[PDB]
């Protein structure tokens, strides 16, 4: 209520958003330069990439939308939710198939078939991405269909939306966090498994592994409860606490982004 | 290396048949595969031809869609699947080697063929010269022309020469018009540029009796000369 | 007698490359500049070839 | 514009680049193992009882749905700071240490241990600056020997400052602390000790599940977790 | 006995060193004080050649400027053809342990070597299109580090024995055997008229050797680590040796004392490989900083810095014609690097 208090979380959410767009930036522009050095990236640079392009667009919608909202400045493209949702789709796509992609190199079986399987993902990666993308617009479209009726209006119909949308989310949702604890139980099963073969740089590599997971796992999911209270905000705290809840999600969003920071091997190994 | 063939013979019109060339001696892999035919009394032309690893298979378009050829690595061998015969498909059948890569001898070696007789855009090369005589120890040219010029942007010429003296298969004499091949007398020699060019034989054997042909390779429905033949 | 021998072969070594004909370094870097400078058109690598006749673009 | 052989040969080239990428997934599936020590310190007994029945001695062997390289470099007499460098990227560098040859002096020189020309050869190899991350799996070899050597002579004579007491786990679990003391950069090597069992089986075992744990490390430095 | 060689070794190398003082009058920096800079030469990297899944160790011109051949630890000797990027062969090395490979003259064979101590002659030209080790020549007991192919039938390969060989191809035995170098060979280069070769070893020395009457002709030293490269000067009375010191050193046969040093307080690494160009004025040597340098062999100026890979500059090579220059390095990429008019 207070105009300080809106001032202050206001000038914190355009430096999150800042910080946001300079990180993806930088890291479209190691990581493109990079690849079209190489012409070939390991898995995690190639998804880094494809969520920074995805953090960096959702970031510049997110900021087109709040302030389109908050100073009821109406526009042709201030009011952009279909493609901020589209690319929080991307996003959370991006980061289970990162999840996904831990699961698969970290874990040590000797399976023939799931070996197989493997390979198949290091070879058609790319390929990997590119399903993703088509995917996250494909379960998109149901929010578009929704958008375009309700400005036609402009019930069953709020129903329907509200279901697209959380579906749209929490799919990826739970591969994520499927692949997540999966992981943290083969790590915590190395780690316990040991005995008289001690090895102590290796132990500490699987707790830094754990820890990270751990940081990545907290922020994730506390992103998603908080665009699921958005998505419920229908029936929860009124958005006029914009300027609070907006920093809120984005201070997540900016933990998340700085982890996937500390977690890019090329961009450690360039610097 | 050995091109031996197998398949052929009397067929009725309208039918169906199978010519296999069974490689040895060599990599078949990596060597691609041609399939030639000669009319029983006339010159060559170009009927099939398969890459290394079946990526691209070409056809003659008088042969479109009635053949297929195919190969089969593990077993080393060259189908060529003939279905709907008409009259002119009675002829003297070749397989050919072929690998394709700088500095290579594209159509080096040739199989023995198989007979098949049947109960009754292109670039075009023209050979006037047709029948000369010849004495052994003089010095003769034969002259091939092209419809269009061969000289492709890279810097070749892409001529194929190739000598067959009576009784069996040809061979090659000069590859890219000016390259001398590997096994032949060096009397042999190619020269010319643009669209008219000659090969000459600085002396006369008693084995270099026989027909000439020249081939180009520039677009690939190759079209064989119509053949200049020496003899005593 | 091992190193005695491998001492004899050593001065026998220097005592067959103290004998060569030596010149004056100044005639050897005349002559040393002078391959510089007769083949300098000769090379592309330090006057740049016209691009038509370059081979690699 | 292409002509069409020089069509043919991009196919012949494309071709050959995927018999390149096979064989370099294959290749790139393979554990090599560099192994490297002093001479006669169990190098030989060593290679044969995990092959499980000049120049570099590849030894190839399967444990587990594994390949492992083994590239013995012994024969080579010249400075190995010259081709060490080739080395860089093995998965792992097991190190072979004749734990009886803590009396016997060098032939060649007899003013240096042949425990101390380990010693040395071990901080080279350790410290080299092209295996600042190569894990290493050290065998002490001859084990049934020092369990009766000790009995007679003492680690005086190898190793002056020992507290005392010449029985076999003290003296092992000294000659293993001051190997590992070696490692300057702990905590990014390992130096995975095993006491090989010359009548029994499990050596090639242990080497799998270090191979295995130096794998697993590398993929989480891949990932970017660690 | 002992004492008294030694004193008259020390004796004769005192006075090879007054005779090399007295014949240094005034070296060749004051003799090109005047001389035209080369300017700033600046590189594009016309084409990449990409394929080799390991470091690239070695790397030779074919005669004809177009055809390369590059060897890397993945066990695959690779001949490209640089004009269109194609790759002609990938040979599959017995041994993954390459460091050394060579073009023949004629190009119908290819020369590997590496730490098997076997040289391995490779026949391109065959009837069966597969390339097949012709030769293995067997006979070094130490890593083979340079290979050079005379006549299609004799081949000089250096290797870790201190020790140089000429090989007879076709019977496959050691004709004459070149030694006298204290530390180990790492690098060989041939003269244009083939009738000497120089190497360079471990023992910071250069030694010329006459090839047919196989003893040491000539040894240079000056160097204060171990020599990684040899080149010989096109003109055939030069070369220029690249060591671990940051320094390229070049000595001329007819004055053995050397005639310049290139170095730089910026540069510390090593340099890996040394090439000269046809006219001799350039003289390309990679360095251990991901990026190789072309200095100005008269003027001892850095020219220009070819920064384009993301690991040490492994082999150097120069076309016979002076219309390209083949970067091959670590980041198993071999990089064609030409000027821009
Ligand atoms: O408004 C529709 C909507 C549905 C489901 C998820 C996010 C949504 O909207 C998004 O909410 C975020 C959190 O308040 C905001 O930061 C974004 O600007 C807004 O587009």
């Amino acid at each position: 209520i207070p105009i300080q208090l809106t001032v202050f979380f206001m000038i914190i959410y355009v430096l999150e958003s800042l910080t946001i767009i300079v990180q993806s930036s930088l890291i479209v522009a190691v990581l493109g330069r990079e690849w079209l050095q190489v012409r070939r990236l390991m898995p995690v640079d190639m998804i880094l990439i494809s969520l920074g392009i995805s953090r960096f667009c959702l970031q510049w919608a997110s900021m087109l939308n709040n302030f389109c909202s908050y100073f009821n400045l109406n526009y042709v493209l201030c009011n952009l939710t279909i493609t901020w949702e589209f690319f929080n789709i991307l996003t959370f796509w991006l980061n289970s198939l990162l999840t996904v992609f831990y699961c698969i190199k970290v874990s040590s079986f000797t399976h023939h078939i799931f070996l197989w399987l493997r390979w198949r993902i290091l070879r058609l990666f790319p390929w990997i991405l590119l399903g993703c993308l088509m995917i996250t617009c494909v379960t998109i479209i149901p929010s578009a269909i929704g958008n375009y009726i309700q400005i036609q209006l402009l019930e069953n119909f709020h129903q329907y939306q509200f279901q697209a949308h959380t579906v749209a989310l929490v799919i990826p949702f739970i591969l994520f966090l499927a692949s997540t604890i999966f992981l943290m139980a083969s790590l915590t099963k190395q780690i316990q498994h040991h005995s008289t073969g001690h090895c102590n740089p290796s132990m500490k590599a699987r707790f830094t592994a754990l820890r990270s997971l751990a940081v990545l796992f907290i922020v994730f999911t506390s992103y998603f409860l908080t665009i699921l209270i958005t998505i419920i905000g229908t029936l929860f705290d009124k958005r006029c606490w914009l300027w609070v809840w907006e920093a809120f999600v984005y201070a997540f969003i900016l933990m998340h982004s700085t982890s996937l920071m500390l977690s890019s091997p090329t961009l450690k190994r360039i610097l | 290396v050995q091109l031996v063939e197998s398949g052929g013979g009397l067929v009725q019109p309208g039918g169906s048949r199978k010519l296999s060339c069974s490689a040895s001696g060599f990599a078949f892999s990596s060597f691609g595969m041609h399939w030639v035919r000669q009319a029983p009394e006339k010159g060559l032309e170009w009927v099939a031809y398969i890459s290394s690893g079946s990526g691209t298979i070409y056809y003659a378009d008088t042969v479109k869609g009635r053949f297929t050829i195919s190969r089969d690595d593990p077993k080393n061998t060259l189908f060529l699947q003939m279905t709907s015969l008409r009259s002119e498909d009675t002829a003297m059948y070749y397989c050919v080697r072929s690998i394709y890569y700088y500095g290579s001898s594209p159509f080096d070696f040739w199989g023995q063929g198989t007979t098949l007789t049947v109960s009754s855009s292109d670039i075009v090369m023209t050979q006037a010269t047709s029948s000369v005589p010849v004495t052994p120890g003089e010095s003769v040219s034969i002259s091939c022309r092209s419809s269009k010029s061969l000289l492709h942007s890279n810097g070749n010429t892409y001529l194929y020469w190739f000598l067959q003296r009576p009784g069996q298969s040809p061979q090659l004499l000069i590859y890219r018009m000016s390259n001398l091949a590997s096994g032949v007398p060096d009397r042999f020699s190619g020269s010319g540029s643009g669209t008219a060019f000659t090969l000459t034989i600085s002396r006369l054997e008693a084995e270099d009796v026989g027909v000439y042909y020249c081939m180009q390779h520039l677009e690939y429905p190759l079209t064989f000369g119509a053949g200049t033949k020496l003899e005593l | 007698t091992a190193s005695i021998a491998q001492a004899r072969k050593l001065v026998e070594q220097l005592k067959m490359e103290a004998n060569i004909d030596r010149i004056k370094v100044s005639k050897a870097a005349a002559d040393l500049m002078a391959y510089c400078e007769a083949h300098a058109k000769e090379d592309p690598l330090l006057t740049p070839v016209p691009a038509s006749e370059n081979p690699f673009r | 514009t292409v002509s069409a052989e020089d069509k043919a040969a991009a196919e012949r080239s494309k071709m050959i680049d995927k018999n390149l990428r096979e064989d370099g997934e294959k290749a790139a599936r393979e554990v090599k193992l560099l192994l490297l020590g002093a001479g006669e310190s169990g190098k030989n007994t060593i290679v044969k009882q995990m092959k499980i029945i000049t120049g570099i001695v590849e030894t190839h062997f399967t444990f587990k749905d594994l390949h492992f390289k083994m590239f013995d470099v012994g024969a080579q007499r010249s400075e190995r700071k010259k081709w060490i460098h080739c080395f860089e990227g093995v998965t792992a560098i097991i190190f072979c240490v004749a734990l009886s040859a803590y009396d016997l002096v060098l032939a060649e020189d007899e003013e240096m241990n042949r425990m101390h020309e380990s010693m040395k050869l071990f901080d080279s190899i350790c410290n080299n600056k092209w295996f600042t991350d190569t894990s290493i799996i050290l065998f002490l070899n001859k084990k049934d020997l020092f369990e009766e050597k000790i009995t007679h002579s003492p680690l005086t004579i190898c190793f002056p400052e020992y507290t005392g007491a010449n029985k076999y786990d003290e003296a092992a679990s000294y000659i293993q602390s001051k190997f590992e003391d070696l490692n300057k950069r702990k905590d990014t090597k390992e130096i995975y000790t095993h006491f090989t069992c010359s009548t029994d089986t499990k050596n090639v075992q242990f080497v799998f599940d270090a191979v295995t744990d130096v794998i697993i490390k590398n993929n989480l430095k891949d990932c970017g977790l660690f | 006995e002992l004492d008294q060689l030694r004193q008259e070794a020390e004796q004769l190398k005192n006075q090879i060193r007054d005779a090399r003082k007295a014949c240094a009058d005034a070296t060749l920096s004051q003799i090109t004080n005047n001389i035209d800079p080369v300017g700033r030469i600046q590189m594009r990297t016309r084409r990449t050649l990409r394929g080799h899944l390991a470091k690239i160790y070695a790397m030779h011109w074919g005669t004809d400027s177009r055809l390369l051949v590059s060897a890397s630890q993945d066990g695959k000797l690779i001949i490209w053809d640089s004009y269109t990027t194609n790759k002609v062969h990938a040979i599959p090395l017995r041994s993954s342990w390459v460091m050394t490979c060579a073009y023949a003259p004629s190009g119908n064979y290819v020369a590997c070597g590496g730490l098997d101590n076997i040289c391995s002659i490779y026949n391109l030209k065959t009837r069966e299109g597969n390339v097949r080790v012709s030769r293995e020549l067997a006979g070094h007991t130490g890593y083979l580090s340079c290979c050079r192919f005379l006549d299609d039938n004799q081949i000089v390969t250096s290797s870790g024995d201190t020790t140089c060989a000429l090989w007879d191809i076709e019977t496959g035995q050691q004709t004459t055997t070149f030694t006298g170098h204290t530390g180990d060979v790492m690098s060989l280069s041939l003269a244009p008229d083939t009738r000497l070769f120089v190497s360079g070893a471990c023992d910071a020395s250069a030694k010329l050797w006459d090839v047919r009457e196989g003893m040491c002709r000539q040894t240079f030293t000056g160097h204060e680590s171990d020599i990684n490269a040899i080149c010989f000067f096109p003109n055939g009375n030069a070369f220029a040796t690249g060591s671990d010191d940051a320094t390229c050193r070049l000595f001329d046969l007819r004055a053995d004392q050397e005639l310049m040093t290139y170095s730089h307080d910026n540069i510390i690494c090593g340099i890996t490989s040394v090439s000269f160009s046809k006219s001799g004025r350039l003289l390309l040597a990679g360095y251990d900083d991901f990026n190789c340098n072309v200095w100005d062999a008269l003027k001892a100026d850095r020219a220009g810095v070819l920064a384009g890979h993301d690991n040490r500059v492994s082999c150097l090579g120069v076309t016979d014609d002076g219309m390209a220059v083949a970067t091959g390095s670590w980041d198993s990429f071999l990089k064609i690097w030409n000027g821009s008019s």
